[PDB]
């Protein structure tokens, strides 16, 4: 959450974490996430749950953008840089670094990916650098017109708008399939 | 999911009680065909 | 398909008022849930205020309750945040944003290009 | 609609599969009424 930098959307890094205690009370009771909505679980609920593992995945996106972060939801960046599976489980957290990430002269270091082939699949992490081809003329390999970086700078300034203001993006994923990652509780006697 | 349990334990009241309606729905159905099904065959034995 | 346009702000003494407007346009009758928050430059973001548009109940940061009261008009299509005995700690960006559900922070959304207040 | 082609040529996957499944109960209510109904008759035939 409080990392130095964080990878751009089209290089989403996804962590593992598991054989520890996460207590989510104190990043429900935080207040400082523009976004805590969770599919599949109560945010008020995981303390008496869990689960094998957590799959944590980060990136930065515009405020704007951050709906189609979504199962189901259709858009450019939902589509060609990061799609969740139709039955996601676990919780999206999003929270405004404005004034992190934003500089005088334009934040040119967030990059995302625009143009692909294909839809990507669910958790799909797309780092081909190949020249899209919106031709029937392979270029093989000069750029220009019709013949494509499929990547684009979200350029972020200090007085952009909302819409256009940086926010980061954490998707907690969750699957059950021995317990691992277990919230705060306390164990007793075993009686026969 | 089919364990009620895992819905109590995962969800709040309000959708709680729309997963749980589904649940119910069904089952309900479920026994509701058994028993019928139950009672067909009984007949059936009654005349044998 | 709905907008949040937020206005208000200024610049105020310690002690004095002001009265910011969240005006909504487009269908939005989705979203029953309208919220309040503010951020300094430094800080990250922060709750003031939220209503339930249907019900009336209304939630208070600690520091804001008994100065701020926040209110709506249907007519308006607005939600009001009514700032009383500001204080210098209150300077910040403000915006509302808006959700279907009240159960987090994120589902509000449509939030505007917000109000200046500075209070010194 | 009541057929499953124009549902699955309108909408996309989740209130495909919401639409899905309610002419999947609606159907599956409609068999399960016919069996039992040709079940009580073949007893009755069987009987004549
Ligand atoms: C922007 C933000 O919320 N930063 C939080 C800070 O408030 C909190 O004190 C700290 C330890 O919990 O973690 C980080």
């Amino acid at each position: 959450f409080n990392a130095t930098r964080f990878a751009s959307v089209y290089a989403w890094n996804r962590k593992r974490i598991s054989n520890c205690v996460a207590d989510y009370s104190v990043l429900y009771n935080s207040a400082s996430f523009s976004t805590f909505k969770c599919y599949g679980v109560s945010p008020t609920k995981l303390n008496d749950l869990c689960f094998t593992n957590v799959y944590a995945d980060s990136f930065v996106i515009r405020g704007d953008e951050v709906r189609q972060i979504a199962p189901g939801q259709t858009g450019k960046i939902a589509d060609y840089n990061y799609k969740l599976p139709d039955d996601f489980t676990g919780c999206v957290i999003a929270w405004n670094s404005n004034n992190l990430d934003s500089k005088v002269g334009g934040n040119y270091n967030y990059l995302y990916r625009l143009f692909r082939k294909s839809n990507l699949k669910p958790f799909e992490r797309d780092i081909s650098t190949e020249i899209y081809q919106a031709g029937s003329t392979p270029c093989n390999g000069v750029e220009g017109f019709n013949c494509y970086f499929p990547l684009q700078s979200y350029g972020f300034q200090p007085t952009n708008g909302v819409g256009y203001q940086p926010y980061r993006v954490v998707v907690l994923s969750f699957e059950l399939l021995p317990a691992t990652v277990c919230g705060p509780k306390k164990s007793t006697n075993l009686v026969k | 999911s089919s364990v009620l349990n895992d819905i109590l334990s995962r969800l709040d009241p309000p959708e709680a009680e729309v997963q749980i309606d589904r649940l119910i729905t069904g089952r309900l159905q479920s026994l509701q065909t058994y028993v019928t099904q139950q009672l067909i065959r009984a007949a059936e034995i009654r005349a044998s | 398909q709905v907008q949040l346009v937020e206005s208000g702000g200024g610049s105020v003494q310690a002690g004095g008022s002001l009265r910011l407007s969240c005006a909504a346009s487009g269908y939005t009758i989705n979203t029953d849930a309208v919220a309040w928050f503010r951020q300094a430059p430094g800080k990250g973001d922060e709750r003031v205020a939220v209503i339930y548009t249907g019900s009336g109940n209304t939630n208070y940061a600690d520091s804001v309750k008994g100065r701020f009261t926040i209110s709506q008009d249907n007519a308006k299509n607005t939600v009001y945040l009514q700032m009383n005995s500001l204080k210098p700690e209150d300077t910040a960006l403000y915006y509302c944003a808006s959700g279907y559900y009240g159960a987090s922070g994120y589902d509000f959304n449509n939030w505007g290009q917000g109000t200046q207040v500075t209070v010194s």
